[PDB]
């Protein structure tokens, strides 16, 4: 009775524990900080008790003494997948599984 | 040589990130 | 030549990416 079906089975096998694999090897969210800044590995540990983050940029001098200052930037950046079209798929097979056994 | 020992000379200050 | 000795002369410093 699931004899034909055995292919869709094992291609929502597949198409879950890939997702379960994107969720198991990437990072959720990470705070990004950019720029030629001095970061003490310590200080990084208190980012949970953070309220203010101050980035000051590098002032760099020219032969000539003119004085020009480094990009700067933080921001926090995140994980992401193409729910719609993974979750219409895993529904189109799941349905086709109940569709052909009845 | 006497208004560069009076102003001397700026050098690359490196910036810094603080959590505070 | 006596202030490129006091001031020496900096080079390309490569940039890093850490993951703390």
């Amino acid at each position: 009775d699931y004899e034909k079906v055995i292919t869709l089975i094992d291609l929502y096998d597949n198409a879950e524990s890939d997702t379960a694999n994107y969720m198991s090897d990437l990072n959720d969210a990470m705070l990004l900080i950019k720029g030629n800044l001095n970061l003490d590995p310590v200080e990084v540990r208190k980012q949970k008790e953070a309220n203010v983050l101050f980035l000051e940029p590098t002032v760099y001098v020219d032969a000539e003494g003119r004085e020009t200052e480094g990009s700067v930037d933080g921001g926090y950046i995140y994980k992401q997948y193409d729910v719609q079209g993974t979750e219409a798929y895993k529904d189109r097979l799941n349905s086709d599984i109940h569709m052909f056994t009845n | 040589i006497i208004d560069n020992y009076f102003n001397a000379r700026t050098r690359t200050k490196k910036g810094r990130a603080v959590f505070f």
